[PDB]
């Protein structure tokens, strides 16, 4: 018979022994349901996922919840299939956990509903689509220096408290409410307060009727933090494949998945990698990221916020995830501390759509000129650091004069940021952004003070606030 | 039908342990009950360590492992031209099976000391800076090293496209990339017509670590088949760092003790073995050649790192791409001071050798002198002329994406620059000067182009000077 | 007669079990000569070297070639002696591998030829010779600041791409053509292209009839790379001891011996050392280096190229190698980036021969003055790069003026550097270079441009090259 027994319990890792010739395959889901026989036991309802075959009819699993109360010899049932979560029209407007069980207090889902396995292979080479199309966001720096791509993968790197969540919320406000297709939000190891705030925001804004949310936050154990992203991904994949619709996929923090994997790896019996990470860091991330892609049936555009530990961009987890992205924006603590509030690094951020045949010749030229002036200012910053601006030549002084104003004009006031500073946000068309930056490069506004370029939208507001102040 | 069989003990993360297989061979292919192939790496006293070359989900403890009797082999032949294939040789483009009737070992000895000939014929990449400062010859292996988003893939794509008329087979190996990126590269090659003579081998990120580990060896094995028939082959390894990381993952999974940065002990031997198989064969061996362009990605421009140091210690030269140069406007962002070619001169046309024999050292000295004299007043007229010449050379070396230039035009523009005919042209106008100079040669200087293309030496300087003066008279400075 | 069987194969390390009381001694050679019984096997001809005794009649060995094809249970033959290679006039004009088998396709060595064991103890204290004599090389910087010693040990340090191989080739060209004795080249762990080029150059020059070459290169397994140096060493030792000849020993790269030794320590079962090296680093390096010495019966002068990983001179391999040398040449890539070749560091280079009674008082004083001037110049660069040359005193301005010219005149054009420079090479005697540096120190040529000193040879060529620029 297909019933196991608990052998070892080591935190989130549980070993189960089965009968000979009846071992469950890898990624199968196991169930433990125990009733307390006496006052020295507790009730248990726990699910496990098969990870390795240890030999001697023993299987090593990862738990999806707390393992407190487990006793050696408990009976374990094998479901014969991986974790399956409901998919379809039923999941719209609902909130789910890692196991696909609703948590919004609106009732259960009928047991006859269609549900798909969590684990599946990635789409083949011949099914992919490689069209490049500009996606307008209304943010000046993103629209100018690193345009986003419709149907592509976008990553937002940054440290703690730099603005990743605010940028996610601004993008949701600007794009999701008008996208028209299905939107999926999959938080991974983030604040439950933030999840509740986003849920109430969507419910009040009415976009909740066409979105599905899955949540595995920081309170949860590493197995749930590892599999919540896959649950959200398969929910999005159903809409991409069976209906051919455009899907927005938001992942709140994809670094937490690799962090939970590294937490689990040590107990599984693997030798540590360079910085203590799991040796399988690259393959585990790759087999997740390759499923998030656009195909011939439909397109999925995904915006992922990526956490950078200890502000070290050379850390293996941030380092290996660059190759999976079409456009990236790098947030910097130095730029946020000077008040530049979108904090996007104008030289580190790159996009594949910044090509003359995609964005236009004048767009490309303006972007290249801005990048060149910013690079020259970065080079000069060492000399200004020690001996100031007095010894700079007349050319370098003009370069600094233009670069400071360009850097300040790269700032913008966001609609979401209205709660922090009482000012209302702005939405800037890309044509207006190009015209404003070309005018600044041409030297039209050299006489304006540099503090008049901060937190404004169109170039006319710079003149308006310079007139408001002394001029 | 009978075969030696074993039983599976452990399964996980692409690594399997087997009991039995007493007569198994070190490096022999093995197959599982469900058809997935494997490779035997560790032959211990009582068990065998097998690395699974495919999806290991369907493999369970107690399953049987079956010997094949073959050392790791890959299909070879002309049927692979124009196809994208797995590192095991199976097509992934969906255009049908490949009809290969021959195979080669994936681990084979490199050609010996007496089997080689000195590199003496040029490989034209179509890029002015590479062709002038860092020449590449047939049989040479040149490293392309730099940070992310600096043009490393673009250089290789342009080099592959430039081989359209020159008789050479191209092989592009992609390790650890997105299949969408690979498809974009294939679409670019099909657009530019390079797919008629190019084989592309892909090992994406979702594939298991052994496929990434074996992809460069499969590529070089496919190249050797053409090399030993007298043909000339160009092989591109788009990332050796990801292959090294995959090998580290495999070694750690096989319980082999780690070294520096958790890398195994033979991480240098891996790349040395891979790269020593590219060579220029002697006339007794057929005269064929195989040239390689390995890629290394640095972190924040750090060159003292383990893998970059190891790869630099192996290849014949390196090309440096820097982000600060990239954003300053000079593209390709080749650092002339750091880039070097150990076969330079011998791998150049006679005219190019005449016109640019010193240009790399000239640019290195100019870069040294620009840092000095920046604080001062550039008083000396000699220093004031060296800086002027350096600025003209730097602005001349710039080039646009997917804009190849024939070597006959390259030598002419380098001659015009280095003989002093650009001394009376402002820096901001020399690019348009060159653009119009090419049309002027196309319209009135066909004989010079034909002479350079037929006899590899320069024409008489009198006619060339007269043509340059005529173009200068026609030209107007803006 | 006794035989063993293979019980375990782990990459380049093979374990063999023998019968009781018939174990092979350490460093003995073993042979595997399997013939394929059927189509499921391949023919094998492999040589192993005994490294450890593991107990239970088991011996751990290191393979001299690829271990692909090995099968557990293969019969192994013990030869009862270490690796033996032919010695004598037979080796002259021939090219050998690590096993002493010729690879030049010129025929096989007769079986009755004398063969010597690879491993032997080092010469004793009584029999060593310590007389010092100057070896003239024709290179200005070497002859001025760090003279080489006849019968001594010379090491060339440098990173990747600094000019070690070119310097080796130039030294060979200058010395081996007029040496009159025997010369041996050891190609340890370098490029087969470089080996072939050197072989063809020597064949064309005619030195090939007076030299023996042994090659173990990058493609070879670690055992070949760690025993080829000993093969070349014993070939040179035969000539030193039996015939009393003067022997030039050239080693292509001695760091590859250390690297190959470290590649297999973990498989041999030894705990790692500081930077991942083997624990026996210093012991093995000393046991190899101490055999390369001059004695009363004959003298061997050895020039070795030493690789410095990542330009870090504090790396354990160069740090341990430093103590084994009499004269030391340091190559820094800072001089290479600036276009100065051979890019010898004028300060870090040292030699036991730079003494007033060894080289002469005038030479000693001019060399010390040059070193003092360069040391003074090195300090001024840090303040120059910030405050400019205008703030320097009149003394320091002259110091910089003369130091730049001295550093530029330290360059030279080599005969083998035609491929890289177009212009031919030159040979500068020690008296001429001392005179030229004395004149430059006195300041005769302050009016000459600094560019006129680049790769020029003598000062006569400097003043003639100045005419080409109109000075
Ligand atoms: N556009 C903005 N305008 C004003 N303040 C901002 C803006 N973006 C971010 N901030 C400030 O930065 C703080 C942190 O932002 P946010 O929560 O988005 O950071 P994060 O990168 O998600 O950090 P964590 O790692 O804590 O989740 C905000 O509370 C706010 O004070
Ligand atoms: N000569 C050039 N002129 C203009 N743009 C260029 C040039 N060379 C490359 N680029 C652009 O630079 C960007 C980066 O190039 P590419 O993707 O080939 O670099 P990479 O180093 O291979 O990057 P990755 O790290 O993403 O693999 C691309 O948008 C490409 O179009
Ligand atoms: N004296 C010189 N004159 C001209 N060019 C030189 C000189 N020395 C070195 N170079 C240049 O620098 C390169 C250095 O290559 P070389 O083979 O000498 O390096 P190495 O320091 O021995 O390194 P490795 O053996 O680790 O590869 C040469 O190929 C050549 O381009
Ligand atoms: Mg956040
Ligand atoms: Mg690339
Ligand atoms: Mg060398």
């Amino acid at each position: 018979m297909t019933r196991g027994r608990v052998i070892q319990v080591m935190g989130p890792v549980v070993d189960v022994k089965f009968e000979n010739g009846h071992l469950p395959a890898i990624y199968n889901a196991l169930k433990i349901q125990h009733k307390a026989r006496n006052e020295n036991e507790v009730d248990i309802d726990l699910t496990l996922e098969v990870a390795l075959h240890l030999g001697d009819d023993t299987v090593r699993t990862i738990a999806m919840a707390s393992t407190d109360g487990l006793i050696r010899g408990m009976e374990v049932i094998d479901t014969g299939a991986p974790i399956s979560v409901p998919v379809g029209e039923v999941t719209l407007g609902r909130v789910f956990n890692v196991l696909g069980e609703p948590i919004d207090l609106e009732g259960d889902i009928p047991a006859d509903a269609r549900r798909d396995p969590i684990h599946r292979p990635a789409p083949k080479f011949e099914e992919l689509a490689t069209e490049v199309e500009i996606l307008e966001t209304g943010i000046k720096v993103v629209d100018l220096l690193a345009p986003y791509i419709k149907g592509g993968k976008i990553g937002l790197f940054g440290g703690a408290g730099v603005g990743k969540t605010v940028l996610i919320q601004e993008l949701i406000h600007n794009i999701a409410q008008e996208h028209g297709g299905i939107s999926v939000f999959a938080g991974v190891g983030e604040r439950t307060r933030e999840g509740n705030d986003l849920y109430h925001e969507m419910k009040d804004s009415g976009v909740i009727s066409k979105t599905a949310m899955v949540f595995g936050q920081m309170n949860e154990p590493p197995g749930a933090r590892m599999r919540v992203a896959l649950t959200g991904l398969t929910m999005a994949e159903y809409f991409r494949d069976e209906q051919g619709q455009d899907v927005l996929l938001f992942i709140d923090n994809i670094f937490r998945f690799t962090q939970a994997g590294s937490e689990v790896s040590a107990l599984l019996g693997r030798m540590p990698s360079a910085v203590g990470y799991q040796p399988t860091l690259a393959t585990e991330m790759g087999q997740l990221q390759e499923r998030i892609t656009s195909t011939a049936k439909g397109s999925i555009t995904s915006i992922q916020a990526i956490y950078v530990p200890a502000d070290d961009y050379t850390d293996p987890a941030p380092a290996t995830t660059f190759s999976h992205l079409d456009a990236t924006t790098n947030l910097e603590r130095k730029l946020a501390e000077m008040g530049i509030y979108p904090a996007v690094d104008p030289l580190a951020s790159t996009s594949r759509a910044l090509a003359p045949e995609i964005v236009g010749e004048e767009h490309y030229q303006v972007a290249r000129k801005v990048q060149q002036t910013l690079q020259r200012y970065k080079e000069l910053q060492d000399i200004i650091a020690i001996l100031g601006m007095d010894e700079l030549s007349d050319e370098d002084k003009l370069v600094v004069h233009r670069a400071r104003r360009i850097q300040f004009f790269l700032s913008q006031n966001f609609h979401v940021a209205e709660q922090f500073t009482g000012q209302p946000g702005s939405y800037v068309p890309v044509k207006e952004t190009v015209r404003g930056f070309k005018e600044i490069l041409e030297g039209k506004y050299d006489h304006l003070p540099e503090d008049a370029f901060r937190l404004v939208g169109r170039i006319e507001e710079v003149v308006e606030k310079a007139k408001a102040m002394g001029v | 039908q009978v075969s030696d069989v074993g039983t599976v003990i452990q399964v996980g993360d692409g690594i399997a342990r087997a009991h039995g297989l007493d007569n198994v061979m070190s490096g022999e292919l093995v197959e599982f009950a469900n058809g997935v192939m494997g490779m035997a790496l560790n032959l211990e006293e009582n068990n065998v360590g097998i690395v699974i070359l495919g999806p290991y989900t369907g493999i369970k403890e107690g399953d049987e492992v079956r010997r094949t009797g073959r050392i790791m082999e890959v299909p070879v032949g002309e049927a692979l031209i124009g196809r994208v294939v797995n590192p095991l040789g199976q097509p992934v483009d969906g255009l049908g099976p490949v009809e290969t009737t021959e195979t080669r070992p994936i681990e084979s000895p490199a050609p010996g000391v007496m089997d080689r000939r000195s590199v003496h014929e040029p490989l034209q990449t179509g890029i002015k800076a590479i062709d002038a400062l860092v020449p590449i010859g047939r049989g040479q292996r040149e490293l392309i090293i730099g940070d992310r988003q600096t043009g490393k893939t673009s250089v290789a794509i342009d080099t592959i496209i430039n081989q359209k008329d020159q008789n050479m087979i191209s092989i592009y190996v992609a390790i650890g990339q997105k299949e969408s990126t690979v498809r974009t590269v294939v679409e670019t090659l099909r657009k530019h017509g390079a797919l008629d003579y190019t084989i592309v081998v892909t090992a994406s990120a979702s594939q298991p670590a052994p496929l990434l580990f074996l992809a460069p060896y499969a590529g070089v094995a496919m190249g050797e088949y053409f090399m030993y028939k007298g043909k000339h082959v160009l092989v591109v390894y788009d990332d050796l760092s990801k292959q090294a990381a995959a090998y580290r993952e495999l070694s750690l999974l096989l319980r082999r003790p780690p070294g520096r940065e958790a890398y195994p002990g033979d991480i240098f031997y891996l790349h040395s073995r891979l790269l020593e198989r590219a060579a220029k064969l002697s006339d007794a061996k057929g005269g064929g050649s195989l040239t390689a362009l390995p890629f290394v990605e640095t972190q924040a421009g750090d060159i003292s790192a383990y893998i970059p140091t190891n790869v630099i210690s192996i290849t014949d030269g390196q090309i440096f791409l820097q982000s600060d140069l990239f954003f300053s406007g000079v593209r390709p962002a080749i650092n002339a001071g750091l880039s070097v070619s150990r076969v330079g001169g011998a791998a150049q046309i006679k005219a190019m050798k005449k016109v640019a024999g010193t240009l790399r050292l000239d640019l290195a000295a100019y870069r040294e002198l620009e840092a000095f004299a920046q604080f001062g007043s550039d008083l000396d007229k000699a220093t004031q002329a060296k800086l002027a010449r350096g600025a003209r050379t730097v602005e001349v070396l710039k080039q646009d994406l997917h804009q190849p230039i024939p070597v006959e035009k390259q030598v002419l523009i380098i001659y015009a620059l280095t003989r002093g005919f650009l001394d009376d042209i402002p820096v901001e106008d020399v690019r348009r000067f060159e653009k119009e100079f090419y049309l002027f040669l196309d319209q009135n200087g066909q004989h010079l182009l034909e002479h350079i293309r037929t006899t590899k030496d320069l024409p008489n300087e009198d006619d060339l000077n007269k043509a340059i003066e005529a173009f200068k008279k026609t030209f107007v400075v803006s």
